[PDB]
RNA sequence: AAUUCUUCUCUGCGGGAUUCCUUUGUAAUUGCACAAGGUGAAAUUUUGGGCAACAGCAGGUCUGUGAUGCUCCUCAAUGUUCUGGGCGACACGCGCACUACAAUGUCAGUGAGAACAAGAAAAACGACAACCUACUUGAUCAAAAGAGUGGGGAAACCCCGUCACAUAGACUCACUUGGGACCGAGGAUUGCAAUUAUUGGUCGCGCAACGAGGAAUGUCUCGUAGGCGCAGCUCAUCAAACUGUGCCGAUUACGUCCC
C-alpha cells in the first residue's frame, strides 16, 4: 500500500470508501467533492 | 380467540408449561453432552440444571412469531453481556452451537421442519390452558383456580 | 433438617471448608466450577447439596476418587486439564500437589528460554500488550527492572 | 368507522391503527395492556385509558406499530398515540364538546400527548468526548 | 414550639462573594388578633429564593447584616 | 372516584395526605400520580422542582453513584417494597410518612462563609423551603448506601429504616442527625 | 418493457435540473411516466485531523458528500426511450439510465 | 390471494420565529430593552456545529508531498532492496499523563426467560471469483473451526447491552458462587513467516494487588453528566484509541467574582 499522490505508504491513508487520498492530502487535494460543513 | 403468547405473557409461563409437558411426555429428545456450556461467554457451569429445559420452546415461540429463522438468527434469542473477558471492554455476540441440535427436536414431532414453522401448532391448544390453569396461585376470576 | 456433622472435610489432600453448596467448597480441591458438574459424573445424584452427604449420602470417598483418573468414570477429554502431555500421555487431571511438581518440572522451559512478551510473562509484567509503565496504579508491586 | 395516528418519543415511532368496538381491550406493542411486562410502565399505560375517561369513553379495539427506541421510550410512544388515537376519534365521529371535555382533561393531566415533547440525543463534537465533556487536562 | 414563620416580603438583594446567600426582608408570617409584625427583620438566606417564601425562623429577631 | 381521578401506586391512597409543618408546608408534592416515573423536561426553568412528586423526586433522586444502573425502573421497584414495608411498619400511609419524613429531615438554618478572600469567616443563615425539600431527599437517601453498603442484612430495609426513624423524629436517622448538629454549629456560631 | 431511471449525481441543480425538467421531454409527450420521489440521500464522512504535523489543539475535520438518487419510472415505449434520454442536453455529472425488469 | 390508500417512511423546494400580544409589571415622558406569563413543536443569538478580522509566537512540521535554499552522503551508499535477521515493545515493582477492569445484596454474581434502537460499511485488472451476510448442513456428540447452496453495487435486512423477570432459580457477614493477573498443557483460525498476532477455545492457576481511596487534580447545567452499546477508522491478523450513531437518564446552581 503505497498511495495515490506520493510515495508516502505512510500518513496512514485512508482506505475509506477505496479513494486513496492521502499522500498529499486530501486537504491539499481536493474538488473530489467534499465540503466543509458540520 | 387465542393467539400465539398475545393473551399468555409467555415469558415464564407459555414456556414452562409446555416444558413439563416436554420433560414428564418421554415424546421429546435430549442429546447426550450436557456438560458444555450453552451461552455466549459462560464459563458458570450450562446451568444449575435443566439446561435444554429452558432451550426448546424458545425456539418455537422464536419460530412461531419470528416465522423464518434459523441457527444464525434464533441465538439472537440467546443473550450474554460475552463477558468474562479479560481486562478489556465487553463485547457481544451470540451462540451458533446448540442451535442444530435444538432445532432437531422440533424437526421430530408434529412440528413443520427444514423451512417453515409448525404443523398443526399445539401451543395454542396445549397452552390454551394457561388462563385457565394458573401455577402461581394465578387469580383468574374467582370462578377459576 | 438433621445435620449430624458439620466440619472442614479434606478430600483430596487439602482442607476444604464445609460450605452450604459442595461444588463451591470442592473448588478447593484444583477442580473448578466448570468442573463440577463432574458433581453429577462424580457419580452423586443428590443437589443443591448442604454438608448432608459427603460419604453420609455420596458416599464421598469415590467422589474424590474421581477427580482423580477421571476415564473410569463418564467424562470428555475436552474438560482435563492436561490433554495430551510432553513427558507422556495425559493425567486427565491437574489436581492438588501433582499440578506443581510438574510446574517445577515445566516452568523452567519457557521462563529459561527466550521471549519478549513471554519473557515479560516469565516475569509477570503484561498480558497483551506495549504498556509496561504507569500500569499499575493504587499500591507497590509490579514490575520492576535490574540490570545493577 | 375508523381514524389512525402515531406516537413518537425521540427516535421511537408508536402507529395507533384504529379499529372500532366497544367492549374490547388493547394489545401493547404486541401483546395486551395486562400483561406488558415491567408493571411500571403498565399502569402508565394504563393512564390513557384509566385517567380521564376509564370505561365510559373507550374500549375500542387498538393496535399498535412501536419501532425506533428502546423499551421505556417505546411505552411513552404508545401511550401518546392512544391518546392522539382516541382524540382523532371524537373529532371524526363525534362532537366538539364530547372531544373539548376529554383534551381539557389531558390537558390538566400533563403533556400526556400535547407533543413528542422534541428532545434528540446532542451530536458528539470535535475531540470533545461524548458531547460537552472535554478530553481532560493535565500538568495543568 | 420554635417554628416563627415569616414570608419574604421581596429579595433585598443577592449579598456575599460567592453567589450563595441572599438578604431578605422578611415579614414575620404569625398573625394574631394583637398583629405581631416586626414589621421586618432583615435575613440571609441559605440557598434559591423567591418572591413569596415561608422561611420558618429558629432562632427570631436578628438583625442581620448590618457589619458585613 | 373508581379510580379515574384518584391515583394508586399500584392501589393506594393518595388525598388524604397533607403536610404537617406551615414552614414548608403548601409547597410540597402532594400526589396525584401512579408511578414515580414519568419523562417531561423536568426543571427547564428555576423554580420548577417543586411540582412534581416526591415519589418522583425521591425514585428520581434514588440511586447516585452510577454503575450498570437502571435508575428510574430499577428505583421504583426499591420503593414497591420500601413504601409497602412502611405502611405496615407504622400504620399510616406511607405517603403521609414519606411527607413527613421530609421535613424533620433537613436543618433550618445554616452557616457558612461570609469571609471575604480566603477569610474563613460565620454568619447564620437562615434556609430556604427548596433546601429542606432538597436536602433531605438527598441526605435521606444517602444514608441509605451507607447504611447499605456491607453489614447488610438487609435488602431494602435501609430506606424503610431512615423514613420510618425521621417519620419519629428519632436521632438515629443519618437524616435527622445532621439537623441537629448543623445547628449545634448554627446556634453556637450565629 | 417498463424501464426504469436511477439518476446519482451530487451537484445543486443537476439531480433537479434533469428528471424535473428533462422528463417532460417524455412527460408531457406521447410517452406515459411513472415517477416516484427520488431515494433518500447519503453523506460520505471522512474525517482528519487538521495538523499536518504532530502538534495540535486537537483538531479534527469532518468533510462530507451527498449523493442524490432518483428513480423514475415508465411503462414500454420501442426505441423511444433512446429517442427519449437523448432528446435533453441539458447538465453536469448527472447519470445515464439502461434498466428492464419485470 | 383481490382491493384502495399516504397515518407511519422517502426527499427537493418551501412554511414556521418574530420580541408578537398581555401584565398600568422592572426600568422608563423618549429610547434600547428585561422579566414573569401567553400562544406553539419550538420562546430568546430555537438547538448543536462550520465559518471567523487585525496584529503576532523564532509555537509544530525539511517523517505528507518532483514543496523548497544550503551542504553532508554518491557505489564494499546515509540511495534502493515484497533482501536476509533483530529492534522500535525489553524488567531497577523506578516517577508521571490518558484510558479499560472493578470490589455490591441498588443486577449482586450467573443461569434461563421477555422485549426493542441508529447513524455505517460491504467489490478487483490489462487474468479464466479474492467483500460482506442470511439458510442448512459440520451434528450419534464439545467451543471457535471446516464446507455447500442463496442476492447485494447497497432502503440485504431490524432480535446489542443498560433494562425488564419474581422466573417462588442458586448463592449467601466473606477477599467470598465478586479481580480476571500471572500460569503451564491441548486445539481452531488470518498467512511468506507467528517462536504466546487473536480467541463464545477449552480448562488448571485464584493464595496477584485489591476492600470508597493522602494532599492534590478533572468538565458540562437538559436529553445534559453518568451509565450502556453499536458500527467506522488502521484492517491479511488485533481496540482498553479516536470518529459518529443510537438506548438509560440523573441530582445543583437559573447565581457571583471570592478563587
Amino acid at each position: 500500500r503505497c498511495c495515490v499522490i506520493c510515495s508516502n505508504q505512510k500518513a496512514l491513508i485512508r482506505k475509506y470508501e477505496l479513494n486513496v487520498c492521502r499522500q498529499c492530502f486530501r486537504e491539499n487535494a481536493e474538488h473530489i467533492g467534499f465540503t466543509k460543513l458540520r | 380467540k387465542i393467539h400465539r403468547i398475545g393473551k399468555r405473557k409467555g415469558a415464564s409461563l407459555k414456556d414452562v408449561s409446555a416444558w413439563r409437558w416436554i420433560k414428564t411426555a418421554a415424546r421429546h429428545f435430549k442429546q447426550e453432552g450436557k456438560i458444555f456450556v450453552p451461552n455466549c461467554t459462560e464459563i458458570m457451569k450450562s446451568s444449575h440444571g435443566r439446561e435444554r429445559a429452558p432451550q426448546n420452546p424458545d425456539w418455537y415461540y422464536i419460530r412461531c412469531a419470528a416465522v423464518l429463522r434459523a441457527i444464525y438468527l434464533r441465538p439472537g434469542v440467546g443473550y450474554g453481556g460475552l463477558s468474562k473477558r479479560f481486562g478489556n471492554k465487553k463485547n457481544y455476540g451470540s451462540r451458533p452451537e446448540h442451535t442444530v441440535t435444538s432445532s432437531t427436536g422440533p424437526l421430530h414431532w408434529a412440528c413443520k421442519s427444514l423451512t417453515k414453522l409448525g404443523l398443526v401448532e399445539p401451543g395454542a391448544q396445549s397452552g390454551q390452558r394457561l388462563t385457565r390453569k394458573g401455577h402461581k396461585f394465578a387469580d383468574s376470576l374467582a370462578f377459576q383456580v | 433438617i438433621p445435620d449430624h456433622f458439620q466440619h472442614i472435610v479434606r478430600l483430596l489432600n487439602t482442607n476444604v471448608e464445609g460450605k452450604r453448596k459442595v461444588p463451591f467448597a470442592l473448588r478447593m480441591v484444583k477442580g473448578v466450577g466448570i468442573r463440577f458438574a463432574y458433581l453429577v459424573c462424580k457419580k452423586a445424584g443428590i443437589d443443591v447439596e448442604r454438608r448432608a452427604g459427603t460419604l453420609t449420602a455420596e458416599e464421598l470417598e469415590k467422589i474424590a476418587e474421581i477427580i482423580a483418573d477421571p476415564a473410569k468414570f463418564k467424562i470428555p477429554d475436552w474438560f482435563l486439564n492436561r490433554q495430551r502431555d510432553p513427558k507422556t500421555g495425559k493425567t486427565e487431571h491437574l489436581s492438588s500437589s501433582m499440578v506443581d511438581t510438574r510446574l517445577r518440572e515445566d516452568l523452567e522451559r519457557l521462563k529459561k528460554i527466550r521471549a519478549h512478551r513471554g519473557v515479560r510473562h516469565a516475569y509477570g509484567l503484561r498480558v497483551r500488550g506495549q504498556h509496561t509503565c504507569t500500569t499499575g496504579r493504587h499500591g507497590k508491586t509490579v514490575g520492576v527492572s535490574r540490570g545493577k | 368507522k375508523q381514524v389512525q395516528t402515531f406516537g413518537k418519543k425521540k427516535t421511537a415511532i408508536a402507529v395507533a391503527t384504529v379499529t372500532k368496538a366497544a367492549q374490547c381491550n388493547i394489545k401493547v406493542n404486541g401483546v395486551p395492556l395486562q400483561q406488558i411486562l415491567p408493571d411500571t410502565l403498565r399502569a402508565k399505560i394504563m393512564e390513557a385509558i384509566t385517567v380521564v375517561g376509564s370505561k365510559y369513553y373507550s374500549r375500542l379495539r387498538i393496535d399498535v406499530a412501536v419501532h425506533g427506541g428502546g423499551q421505556v421510550s417505546q411505552a411513552y410512544a404508545a401511550r401518546q398515540a392512544i391518546a392522539k388515537g382516541l382524540i382523532a376519534f371524537f373529532q371524526k365521529y363525534h362532537n366538539e364538546v364530547e372531544k373539548a371535555a376529554l383534551k381539557d382533561k389531558f390537558l390538566a393531566y400533563d403533556k400526556f400527548l400535547l407533543i413528542a415533547d422534541p428532545r434528540r440525543c446532542e451530536p458528539k463534537k470535535w475531540g470533545r468526548h461524548s458531547a460537552r465533556t472535554r478530553f481532560t487536562k493535565s500538568y495543568r | 414550639d420554635q417554628a416563627q414563620v415569616g414570608l419574604i416580603i421581596k429579595v433585598l438583594g443577592r449579598t456575599g462573594s460567592r453567589g450563595n446567600v441572599t438578604q431578605v426582608r422578611v415579614r414575620l408570617m404569625a398573625e394574631a388578633g394583637s398583629p405581631d409584625y416586626n414589621r421586618t427583620i432583615v435575613r440571609n438566606v441559605k440557598g434559591p429564593c423567591k418572591e413569596n417564601d415561608m422561611l420558618s425562623l429558629m432562632e427570631t429577631e436578628r438583625e442581620a447584616r448590618r457589619l458585613k | 372516584m373508581s379510580s379515574k381521578t384518584p391515583k394508586l401506586f399500584n392501589k393506594w391512597s393518595f388525598e388524604g395526605l397533607e403536610t404537617s409543618e406551615l414552614a414548608l408546608r403548601d409547597h410540597i408534592s402532594t400526589t396525584a400520580a401512579y408511578v414515580p416515573h414519568t419523562s417531561g423536561r423536568w426543571q427547564k426553568r428555576r423554580f420548577y422542582k417543586a411540582r412534581m412528586p416526591i415519589v418522583e423526586r425521591l425514585a428520581n433522586g434514588l440511586m447516585f453513584k452510577g454503575r450498570g444502573n437502571g435508575r428510574k425502573l430499577q428505583a421504583a421497584r426499591l420503593l414497591k417494597h420500601t413504601l409497602e414495608i412502611i405502611h405496615l411498619l407504622t400504620d399510616e400511609n406511607p405517603l403521609q410518612v414519606v411527607v413527613d419524613a421530609v421535613s424533620k429531615g433537613a436543618p433550618r438554618e445554616d452557616s457558612t462563609r461570609v469571609g471575604s478572600g480566603g477569610v474563613v469567616r460565620r454568619q447564620a443563615v437562615d434556609v430556604s423551603p427548596m433546601r429542606r425539600v432538597n436536602e433531605a431527599i438527598y441526605q435521606m437517601c444517602k444514608g441509605a448506601r451507607e447504611a447499605a453498603f456491607r453489614n447488610l442484612k438487609s435488602m431494602p430495609e435501609c430506606l424503610a429504616d431512615e423514613i420510618v426513624n425521621a417519620s419519629k423524629g428519632s436521632s438515629n436517622s443519618y437524616a435527622i442527625k445532621k439537623k441537629d448538629e448543623v445547628e449545634r454549629v448554627a446556634k453556637a456560631n450565629r | 418493457q417498463t424501464v426504469r431511471l436511477t439518476i446519482t449525481s451530487r451537484n445543486a441543480k443537476a439531480v433537479e435540473s434533469v428528471t424535473s425538467q428533462l422528463l417532460t421531454r417524455a412527460r408531457d409527450e406521447k410517452v406515459t411516466i411513472h415517477g416516484p420521489v427520488r431515494l433518500p440521500t447519503r453523506t460520505l464522512k471522512i474525517t482528519t485531523r487538521k495538523t499536518p504535523c504532530g502538534n495540535g489543539t486537537n483538531t479534527w475535520d469532518t468533510f462530507e458528500l451527498k449523493i442524490y438518487k432518483r428513480i423514475i419510472d415508465l411503462h414500454a415505449p420501442t426505441e423511444q426511450v433512446k429517442k427519449i434520454t437523448s432528446f435533453t442536453m441539458e447538465s453536469g455529472v448527472d447519470v445515464s439510465i439502461t434498466i428492464l425488469d419485470r
